[PDB]
DNA sequence: ATATATATATATATATATATATATATATAT
DNA sequence: ATATATATATATATATATATATATATATAT
């Protein structure tokens, strides 16, 4: 069988990033550049389209890795600009089915560095459309706008053939996302979710992640019911024979 | 005995899980998911996945196709076990 | 009802052990460092076999224990863990937790990662005795392990045509060295694994595709200008 | 001596109001919650201490009051200090069906767990189908729309009913439940063999039931 | 995938225990029988006749029949949960000892049932086991296997079984005792029900509510509605990705650096870094130096080892150049 | 055992009334000066006898008490609407120095209702009322007879006291300052309170 | 008691003057990997200076005590924060030892190539060193 | 530097601040059977040459533990290096550490 | 038909108590 | 005159309980 496989990522309107779309490889990518350069913030876009929970998204510095600096912050806020980002991720399928998935993300005004994020996802865009174009309105002397859901959807549905989603919770993104073949797992339940972030994060740092190794029971061997329920019923006879013996 | 062909379709995936069942025995939480999928096979939205799936394990209960058991603790707080009535029209065709 | 539960975690920890050993088998000798391959060691914990034996046989003797008002049925399983096997000497963690994980099959399996340190034989890999690129790569192998692992547990749930996507990153991958990384892209070659990796140098000149990243200020905001390299010239 | 409990306080009066339970339990309490069997640990917390309860809540003029039944709750009286509210005609008759699942050996099979179906299917067996469907909507007359919309109206009462204790979910399950035995409050008005006009009558004066 | 399947299809529309026992000697003697023959061996078609007609076909026909057997039971103990509920409703308290009588027979046959299972489901297990054990004689009997690992699941599962249905029926039947200890307890006569079911039918002639009680919600104060940044971002779309060539002249030169060095390790001779770098850095011009340096070290280094290291006796920072450069090194001696 | 200044405090007869006006949300100013100074007296016991019940009994700089509940709180927790914290801001404002020689501290509905209309936005004012509303009669109707909701709501909590009479006429306490926002030094507090409320 | 502490009166903040913006406190999270080990080994040469001052005045009037710093794995600073960490310590009269797995080439310094092996079955590091170069 | 067994621990780069996860403090493998040193060599403001250093062992026994013993050297001739001391050059192909 | 309020569960970081192992000074057998 | 055992202090890190924030389901009301 022929695996699915990432075309490109795609920041819009990032820190740096106004609108940059890098066409991923087949077996290998890789990005160079100084200090501060901007190849953290490439792989922060990646998995933000990839696990959009902010309960999770915590862009620690590689050092440091996994210990508590005290900062209070995600690190997530500040790698976004004013107005409207978009972070998407075209997929070609094993059915050979381009599939853009995407999260719009925005930050809330205030003091607090909090961010808003918004998934969606858009099947059947023919292959002549780069995701850098479909996200921008071409206003002014070759002075390109971000445009928002609201228009992009507006903008799909006048296309043929597009389908385009937006979800209202991120379980339904995911439970998308593993029907077309983007994600190993099914990610049903929260745990699901933290696991799926805890492998990804631990590749990002790179190495033995002690979050991974520390449980590497739940990571490798799967749950099972019968033993619970066998032990429920071993439960329920003690108590019953504790309710005699009273 | 009526089976429509999304009840047909429906005895038949049960029947198959029941032989790739390690114990034989299925809680009606497997019974849903097993409904919802042939349900979105078929392609046809009368009512919402929850009320039909109800509407036809009861229908197939009645019709002397499924044994009901109550258990609590099983998902779903009920066990289900083809009739051999309905063992022999799964396999009729299986 | 005691014995039923007994035999049943029995099989399953028989089952998952012959799963995992057999999936041992599906990695080809890694060179990280002086590591030379990465393996899972999985076996059933004599500290737990006993406990399962006394449950399987023994379960009158204990009834002291259980039925007493006191403990519930999570802390009568850790104080009969305490009573039999007493030279474990668990910590200062309380009786209900350890008892809730005793409740947990795969917790009567010790499960841990061996490297093929070199000409040691096989020994328990532990972050404190592993240089930092040797930690990566067994760490990485230990990722795709789980992956692969995903990928097989859900054969059932999704359809017959859909192999899923994989990908992972490598935030600075300059810490490894040149066989370290030819090693890893071998490694994800076979494995059909994409990876996104990031080094301040081109560290991977002659393979996948690389892209370089200039950062400028300009008229009081930053921008990013993105060349890609080429392997010859 | 002074810098004593008993001078303010019984001790036991104390000890209940200094239980770990006590707080949510009576949260739950006020918010109109019967107590059953089934919470065994609050249920036998109320046991323990239910005189020194009884008499903590009399302060607020409301009777914590134990039915034959062994199900506790709470009744205010007209000067109550805590507000009091009136179950709909629909929840009325809900609980009045309950109760009689409760009693019917018919659903023994069943073995208590319930699905909203069978409740709607008791429902109209036992009452008026399209003139208890008038309370749902004044225009009804067989209309389907209505017929779901009474549903809704059943299923809306049930919730209720469950936050009053009278019906628990299943650990999993919003769509199944387990009767409790506070459903007989449903009953009352019938427990005592004479007129029911003068038990209704009864009722009201003790303060059990108002009217409609 | 068979949702397809069915759909391009276009298809639609003796409890005794005498007998599971026979059923389980007959299955015990067919199995030993055929565990035997595959112990024995034979060619390819012996292996055939022998395990996979006789074997499959047997087993698989007897374990469902066994199957049928106890759907059944389950069958009977379904019509039995009704026959007690109809007759519940006929006599009220007169029936209390009709149905404990019915749970009496009921939970001894599910508990003969069982143990008929149990007398024959370990020594099945056995035999399966040995045929296990005797399958590997040929390399063509995979299918045998199969068979081997499906026996097994079906017999365990129905043993499984066998248990499952008293543990539920072990529960029925305490509901059951709890409904008379609990439903018919306070209404012997059951007059209370039939006034129950009264005052439904006309309840609506006197309208009656229940009293309970209504304590305020505390009201809060609402956190402040969040907004998010708009700005309409307008910029600079990028143009067409230019590209950048990598400089191979450092593979040149460790190239001609490796051929000018295999000599030493062909011939065995002592290498001596010092005066090896000296001769070879006059080649090129300073800037260069270093880079050049370096790398003849990696060449070097991984011929042989220096076995001087082991003297204790740290070696000199010989001049390899003007400019002063050094160099730190023992003679490569053991290659 | 009970702390024994918490046993007295839970025993003074003031009690279930006070128990039950916070459980109630409601806030207890100086103008109570039976309940002031009960919770004066008692308040460091009350605070960890309601802090059993994951709430916090609150002295506000002002003085005033009240329940703040936490996210775990076992009292049955509820949210004022979007036109109740309006109209709370509107009457911090009203709580203003001109207050003196505008009204000396009584106020009818018709300055609040003027002061909403004039003062909030026309968008929020729909969103209150509804989206597809525009100045109209049936609608503003509606929007008074919310306005009037949101008072005796307002009035359950203790921030307004109605005069007595059937007539909508009342006087605003010192509480109200919980929806004030906070005072810098040389501000002008009528200039911040419409700073936040724009 | 902390109270009765002086530095406890006082509030300490690391702040760094970061591109375009003005100095802004200074995050770990906020950072990227390259600008946060500048400014720790900044902040670390501050301490060292801050001991020296504090206990000179119960030294030797002529005694300067040796500096010295580590930084392993080198590898993560691209070649112009390498080189303005060597003009800082340089400046300071700090010594560095820096662990690079061959990734980077300072060429001012000394430098050491190791190699492990296996010689007469033990594990042997072979180590050659150069110096003097620029 | 600092030989002191409560603060040494020698974890790896990654997983810089981790909690332990294991016991080992990575120290007691970085040694050989035998008597091992670990030894500075300073040049003082005052120009003295002080050989700072530490003689580390594998304390024998159930665990994976070290026992270190610090001393000082001052005085020693510039021409004489450390591992001139701490080595014998006994006629064998390999010297000899010397306790 | 969908906005909104409410209850529940999980992940994440803080703060405190406590057991473990090591370092240092003194006591007492060798 | 010595080295081992004791008592003391300390840092380490282990675990628990708490409180917060986010996601989810879903039940109400216009
Ligand atoms: N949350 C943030 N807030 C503000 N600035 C940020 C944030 N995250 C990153 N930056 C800045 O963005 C620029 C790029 O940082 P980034 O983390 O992407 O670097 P990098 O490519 O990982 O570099 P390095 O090789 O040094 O690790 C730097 O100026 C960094 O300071
Ligand atoms: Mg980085
Ligand atoms: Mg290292």
């Amino acid at each position: 069988i022929e695996r699915g496989k990432f075309r490109s990522l795609t920041l819009v309107n990032w820190n740096g990033f106004f609108a940059r779309t890098f066409d991923l490889d087949e077996l290998v990518t890789t990005l160079s550049g100084g200090n501060g350069a901007g190849k953290s913030t490439t792989m922060a876009a990646f998995v933000t389209a990839l696990i959009p929970d902010l309960t999770l998204l915590h862009f620690r510095n590689t050092t440091e890795a996994g210990a508590t600096s005290g900062s209070r912050d995600k690190g997530l806020h500040g790698k976004l600009r004013a107005g409207v980002c978009y972070s998407t991720l075209d997929v070609i399928n094993s059915r050979h089915q381009r599939v853009v998935v995407g999260v719009r993300l925005q930050q809330v005004a205030g003091r607090d560095r909090k961010v808003d994020i918004k998934p969606f996802m858009i099947q059947g865009l023919p292959t002549a459309i780069q995701p850098t174009q479909l996200l921008t309105e071409n206003v002014g002397e070759r002075q390109a706008r971000v445009l928002p859901l609201n228009e992009l959807k507006d903008r799909l549905d006048e296309m043929e053939g597009v389908q385009f989603k937006q979800f209202n919770s991120i379980t339904d993104y995911h439970a998308q996302m593993f029907d077309l073949g983007v994600i190993p797992k099914r990610l049903r339940s929260a745990s699901d979710r933290s696991k799926f972030y805890r492998l990804i994060e631990a590749s990002l740092y790179g190495g033995i992640s002690s979050a991974i190794t520390r449980s590497l029971r739940d990571y490798l061997l799967p749950e099972n019911s019968g033993v619970r329920k066998a032990f429920q019923d071993m439960e329920a006879a003690l108590r019953e024979n504790r309710i005699t013996l009273e | 005995i009526s089976l429509p062909v999304e009840r047909l379709a429906f005895l038949m995936a049960i029947a198959v899980l029941n032989s790739e069942r390690l114990d034989g025995e299925m809680s009606e939480g497997e019974l849903i998911d097993a409904f919802r999928e042939v349900c979105k096979g078929f392609e046809q939205t009368a009512e919402s996945v929850a009320v039909r799936a109800n509407n036809a394990i009861n229908d197939m209960v009645r019709q002397k196709l499924l044994n009901r058991f109550t258990s609590e603790l099983a998902d779903g707080n009920a066990i289900y076990r083809l009739t051999p009535l309905g063992i022999s029209i799964s396999d009729y065709y299986i | 009802s005691s014995k039923s539960v007994a035999n049943i975690i029995r099989k399953t920890i028989q089952r998952e052990q012959n799963r995992i050993r057999m999936l041992n088998q599906g990695l080809q000798a890694v060179s990280f460092g002086q590591v030379r391959g990465v393996r899972l060691n999985v076996n059933v914990r004599e500290s737990h076999a006993i406990l399962l034996d006394v449950l399987s046989e023994q379960q009158e003797q204990h009834q002291d224990l259980f039925n007493s008002q006191r403990l519930t049925f999570s802390e009568a399983m850790a104080k009969l863990y305490q009573r039999l096997n007493p030279q474990v000497d668990m910590g200062q963690r309380l009786p209900q937790t350890i008892g809730e994980e005793l409740l947990d099959y795969r917790n009567y399996l010790e499960l841990d990662v061996e490297v093929n340190r070199g000409s040691d034989g096989w020994l328990k890999a532990e972050s404190g005795a592993l240089s930092t690129g040797e930690a990566i790569g067994t760490g990485m192998s230990i990722l795709v392990m789980v992956v692969q692992s995903w990928e097989e547990e859900s054969r059932r749930l999704r359809g017959k045509d859909i192999s899923p996507c994989r990908l992972l990153f490598l935030d600075q991958a300059a810490r490894l060295d040149a066989k370290s990384i030819a090693t890893l892209f071998e490694l994800c070659e076979r494995l059909q694994m994409q990876l996104i990796i990031a080094a301040p140098e081109n560290i991977s000149p002659e393979k996948g595709t690389t892209y370089k990243l200039v950062r400028k200020v300009f008229k009081n905001h930053e921008h990013v200008h993105v060349v890609g390299l080429r392997g010859f010239g | 001596s002074s810098t004593h409990i008993e001078q303010f306080m019984p001790v036991k009066l104390a000890q209940a109001l200094a239980n770990s339970l006590f707080p949510e339990l009576d949260s739950q309490l006020r918010a109109g919650r019967h107590i059953g069997i089934d919470d065994l640990d609050n249920h036998a917390f109320l046991m323990d201490f239910q005189e020194q309860l009884e008499e903590f809540y009399a302060r607020y003029n409301v009777e914590l009051i134990r039915a034959p039944e062994g199900f506790f709750y709470l009744r205010p009286r007209s000067t109550t200090l805590i507000p009091r509210s009136v179950l709909s005609e629909l929840d009325m008759m809900v609980g009045k069906i309950l109760c009689y699942l409760y009693l019917s050996p018919e659903r023994l099979a069943n073995q208590g767990i319930f699905t909203s179906q069978e409740l709607y299917e008791e429902l109209i067996s036992l009452a008026d189908e399209g003139k208890l469907m008038k309370f749902v909507n004044q225009r009804s007359s067989g209309s389907d729309l209505d017929k779901q919309k009474l549903q809704e109206k059943v299923r809306t009462t049930l919730n209720r009913l469950r936050r009053l204790g009278m019906v628990y979910f299943l650990p999993n399950n919003n769509n199944k439940f387990t009767i409790t035995e506070a459903v007989f409050r449903f009953g009352a008005d019938v427990r005592s063999g004479d007129d029911p006009r003068e038990i209704q009558l009864r009722m009201i004066r003790d303060g059990e039931a108002m009217p409609v | 995938e068979l949702v397809s399947w069915a759909r391009k299809n276009d298809f639609s529309i003796e409890f005794s225990t005498l007998r599971l026992s026979m059923q389980l000697s007959i299955v015990a003697n067919e199995l030993h029988r055929a565990a035997e023959a595959a112990e024995e061996g034979g060619d390819e078609f012996h292996w055939h006749r022998n395990v996979f007609a006789p074997l499959k076909y047997s087993v698989a026909e007897i374990f469902d029949s066994i199957d049928m057997s106890q759907r059944l039971m389950d069958e009977q103990q379904n019509f039995v949960k009704e026959d007690i509920a109809a007759l519940l409703n006929q006599d009220w308290q007169a029936a209390i000892a009709n149905c404990e009588q019915l749970l009496s027979e009921t939970s001894g046959t599910l508990r003969e049932l069982q143990d008929t299972l149990e007398a024959a489901g370990d020594k099945l297990q056995a035999n399966l086991l040995r045929i296990q054990d005797a399958n590997m004689g040929s390399g063509g009997s995979e299918l045998v296997d199969k068979l081997v690992f499906d026996l097994q699941s079906k017999l365990d599962r129905i043993i499984s079984w066998g248990q499952q249905a008293i543990d539920l029926w072990i529960g029925y039947d305490r509901h059951v005792h709890k409904f008379i200890r609990t439903a018919i307890d306070m209404d012997k006569n059951r007059i209370f029900s039939q006034r129950l079911r009264q005052s439904v039918q006309h309840y609506f002639d006197n309208p009656w509510t229940l009293t309970v009680a209504n304590a305020e919600r505390l009201l809060d104060m609402r956190d402040e509605e969040l907004a998010l940044r708009n700005e309409e971002v307008t910029g600079e779309l990028p143009l067409e990705l230019e590209y950048e060539e990598f400089s191979e002249i450092n593979d040149q030169l460790a190239a001609m650096i490796e051929k000018a060095l295999l000599v030493y390790q062909q011939e065995q001779r002592p290498l001596d870094l010092g005066a090896v770098l000296r001769d070879y850095l006059a080649q090129h011009p300073l800037p260069r130096h270093f880079d050049v340096a370096r790398i003849l070290v990696d060449q070097a280094v991984r011929l042989g080892v220096a076995e001087a290291d082991f003297s204790g006796l740290p070696a000199e920072w010989l001049a390899i150049n003007d400019y002063g450069a050094k160099v730190q090194a023992h003679v490569i001696d053991t290659y």
